[PDB]
């Protein structure tokens, strides 16, 4: 609002408390946040890897599982959706896991449920072969495990090629990615209106302080302070105001992905 | 009964309560840019034709004050009347039934839950099951039997070294294997990891 | 101490890990030992004896009871403008 002015601050003082107000809305975005993200991928406990031999009875994961020559241990979809995406009192803060803890996590569920099956959800870890998983599951849907075991080369395959398909899909056809986009887009428009909202007169003769100090007397100026002040606070309780709309529907997301995470990744909906 | 900070969200949310009031009240004693903050003192000290300009600049900041306090009340309403949604449906499927999606109510297998009331929420005690005590085994997906390939009805087949017994899935308890807890489909030349076993029946020796 | 947060005076950089108390950013925190800063763990790490033939079987059993609390309302609250 001031700008480094000893003026528009001694003038803005006499507002009460508006700004304290602000930043403990701010404040809760962040913080909500970094719970949101906690609560998605932190569903585990320990860390667990893959065993060196990957013989899961022809089923292929090796497009999913890490790959420890990149230097960001990710994966080959990991690194197609990360791809594929693209200072006047305004500061950014970094989140609190860096993209590596989160790949870890990733990396800890899937190799989890590949080899313990839904078991490690509950209590601790059992092993278990990948087939004998898989007749379980048909079992589950109201198959009998006769047919897994009668056709296993066959449902490995359709997987396999399944996978394939899919990464080709998802590398060709962009605009698959458009939910995270709009997200971005929108925060990006928000800020930029607000920086851009600076360089209106809001009824006053300028829109610059030093020129309002530089040409007038202060019994008078202080009027077109005032104009200029009154705006500027409106438009920033404007922004304050969306972002807490936008911060609501985003942490209803959260709660299903992490509902989804809870149901569909650490057992059979 | 010892440990406290154990109920955060309840005294969150009375402590946003109260600080929002507070702030609205404490708001009363700001000039807003005109010459005082009561409005007995502007109105005994200036000429009504130009001490309305005071009480006009007055009640533009208390209304706006005010319209701020009643937005953020709105918003806060929501969020509780979606935990209030929350708590109903969890009030509904675990007390008056045994849920089966994994970790809604509890962190293992759910058996029953019960409610406690408190001053502005509800506590739900869940009684869960954890297994325990785990062993190592050796597994086969089938027994060939007299070229036939066996499945088991429910349980899996396991080892001890020997004698490949049928247990459930959740607790170990051999028991032997019977014509009666497996079931037959085909031949045993196209399941990958048959081994072969006998199967007992108890026909044969109530014949004689 | 200088990280991709800022800058930290008052806290020695040390090379361990344990878990995270007072959160900082970047995936760094600090707690109270003198205040130490470093890099939060994730959790222990165990590699679980995969086999094309081998499973594990519990033997046991337990009952736990745990909480959890909910908030349902909030305080009824009326305002009257002309005494405002
Ligand atoms: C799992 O699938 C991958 C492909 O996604 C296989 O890796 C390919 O193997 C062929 C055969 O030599 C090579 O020509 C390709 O260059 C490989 N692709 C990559 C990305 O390395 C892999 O062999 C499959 N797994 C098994 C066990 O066969
Ligand atoms: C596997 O378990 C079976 C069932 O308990 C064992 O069979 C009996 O074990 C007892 C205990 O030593 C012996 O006294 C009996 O003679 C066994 N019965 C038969 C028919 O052999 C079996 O010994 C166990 N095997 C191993 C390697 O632990
Ligand atoms: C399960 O894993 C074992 C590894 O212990 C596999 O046994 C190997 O089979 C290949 C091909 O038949 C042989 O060349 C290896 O020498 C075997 N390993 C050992 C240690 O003997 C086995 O094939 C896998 N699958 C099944 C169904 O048992
Ligand atoms: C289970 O028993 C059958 C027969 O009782 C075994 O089948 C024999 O396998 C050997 C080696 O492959 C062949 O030379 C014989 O001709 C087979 N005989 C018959 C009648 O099929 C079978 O190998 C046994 N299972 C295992 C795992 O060894
Ligand atoms: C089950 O069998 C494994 C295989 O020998 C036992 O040994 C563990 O194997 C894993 C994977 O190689 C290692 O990470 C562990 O350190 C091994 N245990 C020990 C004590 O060294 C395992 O102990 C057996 N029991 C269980 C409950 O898994
Ligand atoms: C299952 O676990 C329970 C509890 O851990 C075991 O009961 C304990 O048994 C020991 C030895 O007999 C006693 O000293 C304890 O007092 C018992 N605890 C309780 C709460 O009764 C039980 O023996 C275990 N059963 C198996 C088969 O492992
Ligand atoms: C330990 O940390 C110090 C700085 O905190 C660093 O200079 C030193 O190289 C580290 N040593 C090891 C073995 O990591």
């Amino acid at each position: 609002i001031c700008g480094d002015s000893t003026e528009c601050s001694n003038l803005l003082l006499q507002y009460g408390s508006f700004c304290t107000q602000l930043n403990r809305a701010l404040t809760g975005i962040a913080v909500e946040q970094d719970k949101n993200t906690q609560e998605v991928f932190a569903q585990v406990k320990q860390i667990y890897k893959t065993p060196p031999i990957k013989d899961f009875g022809g089923f292929n994961f090796s497009q999913i599982l890490p790959d420890p020559s990149k230097p960001s241990k990710r994966s080959f979809i990991e690194d197609l959706l990360f791809n594929k995406v693209t200072f006047n009192g305004l500061t950014v803060l970094p989140p609190l896991l860096t993209d590596e803890m989160i790949a870890q996590y990733t990396s800890a569920l899937l190799a989890g449920t590949i080899t313990s099956g839904w078991t490690f959800g509950a209590g601790a870890a059992l092993q278990i072969p990948f087939a004998m998983q898989m007749a379980y599951r048909f079992n589950g849907i109201g198959v009998t495990q006769n047919v897994l075991y009668e056709n296993q080369k066959l449902i490995a395959n359709q997987f396999n090629s399944a996978i394939g398909k899919i990464q080709d899909s998802l590398s060709s056809t962009a605009s698959a990615l458009g939910k995270l986009q709009d997200v971005v887009n929108q925060n990006a428009q928000a800020l930029n209106t607000l920086v851009k909202q600076l360089s209106s007169n809001f009824g006053a003769i300028s829109s610059v302080l030093n020129d309002i100090l530089s040409r007038l007397d202060p019994p008078e100026a202080e009027v077109q302070i005032d104009r200029l002040i009154t705006g500027r606070l409106q438009s920033l309780q404007t922004y304050v105001t969306q972002q807490l709309i936008r911060a609501a529907e985003i942490r209803a997301s959260a709660n299903l992905a992490a509902t989804k995470m809870s149901e569909c990744v650490l057992g059979q909906s | 009964s010892s440990t406290a900070s154990a109920l955060g969200k309840l005294q969150d949310v009375v402590n946003q309560n109260a600080q929002a009031l507070n702030t609205l009240v404490k708001q009363l004693s700001s000039n807003f840019g005109a010459i005082s903050s009561v409005l007995n003192d502007i109105l005994s000290r200036l000429d009504p034709p130009e001490a309305e300009v005071q009480i006009d600049r007055l009640i533009t900041g208390r209304l706006q004050s005010l319209q701020t306090y009643v937005t953020q009340q709105l918003i806060r309403a929501a969020e509780i009347r979606a935990s209030a949604n929350l708590a109903a449906t969890k009030m509904s499927e675990c007390v008056l039934g045994q849920s089966k999606r994994v970790d809604f109510c509890g962190k293992g297998y759910h058996l029953m839950s019960f409610p406690q009331s408190a001053p502005h929420g509800v506590v739900f005690l869940h009684v869960t099951y954890v297994p325990a005590h785990e062993k190592n085994f050796t597994t086969a997906p089938a027994i060939c039997h007299d070229g036939k390939a066996h499945f088991p009805r429910e349980g899996v087949f396991v080892s001890n070294g020997t004698d490949w017994f049928v247990t459930q899935r959740n607790f170990y308890e051999p028991q032997i294997i019977t014509t009666d807890n497996t079931f037959v489909s085909g031949n045993c030349d196209v399941v990958i990891g048959i081994v072969n076993n006998t199967v007992y029946d108890p026909l044969q020796p109530e014949l004689d | 101490f200088q990280t991709r947060a800022g800058c930290l005076i008052g806290a020695e950089h040390v090379n361990n890990s344990y878990e995270c108390d007072i959160p900082i950013g970047a995936g760094i925190c600090a707690s109270y030992q003198s205040i130490i800063a470093y890099t939060m763990s994730l959790g222990a790490e165990n590699s679980v004896a995969y086999s094309n033939n081998s499973i594990a079987i519990p033997t046991n059993f337990t009952i736990s009871v745990t909480t959890e609390i909910l908030p349902v309302s909030m305080t009824k609250t009326s305002v009257d403008c002309t005494m405002y």
